């Protein structure tokens, strides 16, 4: 983990 | 500004949401707030709540009704006084990080934000602030997730095009 690290994710 | 004194009595909700508290009307005719205005909540030691307010006509004048969630995010209990403000123009989050507590994701399999994130805030344009925790059901059982970080930081709203992060370790409990 860091701060908004990866892709996420879409509502 | 109202000028008014914005201290209120915690009390207890009556419909469980995380993100709503409820005044009387004559309460919220003192303070100039309006249903479904995001307002900004306080407790000791810089403890903080972002939460829309409703009006409930069974609450007491100089009483405010939050659940648990909200009690324990401001760090009080029934009884225990808070201060409420307006907060308007809360900003629309980009993106916000949010991880689960460990203990009550142990042993579970399953997406988390499929099963418990997107139906939390589809279409719900919740505030938020860093540091919450917050419970979910879905599933078998509930889970708490932490605020890690928004952007804007310290609070937005999870909006239709806040993208929603929840990779990394789960947390421990505090």
């Amino acid at each position: 983990f860091r701060a908004f690290s990866g892709s996420g994710n879409r509502l | 500004g109202s000028n008014r004194p914005n201290r209120l009595i915690v009390d207890e909700a009556i419909n469980e949401d995380n993100s709503v508290v409820s005044l009387s009307q004559p309460k919220m005719d003192e303070l100039q707030l309006f249903r479904g205005d995001t307002v900004l909540l306080k407790g000791k030691k810089r403890r903080e709540a972002v939460c829309i307010v409703l009006s409930d006509d069974t609450c007491s004048d100089e009483k405010i009704r939050m659940n648990r969630v909200v009690r324990n995010n401001l760090r009080v209990r029934l009884g225990d006084v808070i201060s409420i403000q307006p907060c308007p123009d809360v900003k629309y989050g980009k993106r916000i990080h949010v991880l689960p507590i460990d203990d009550t994701v142990e042993g579970i399999t399953g997406n988390l934000f499929e099963v418990y994130l997107k139906p939390y805030f589809l279409e719900a344009y919740r505030p938020i602030r860093k540091g919450d925790i917050f419970l979910v059901r879905g599933g078998m059982r509930a889970v708490e997730f932490k605020v890690v970080e928004t952007d804007p930081s310290p609070y937005c709203i999870v909006a239709p095009d806040t993208v929603i992060h929840c990779e990394g370790e789960p947390i421990k409990r505090a």
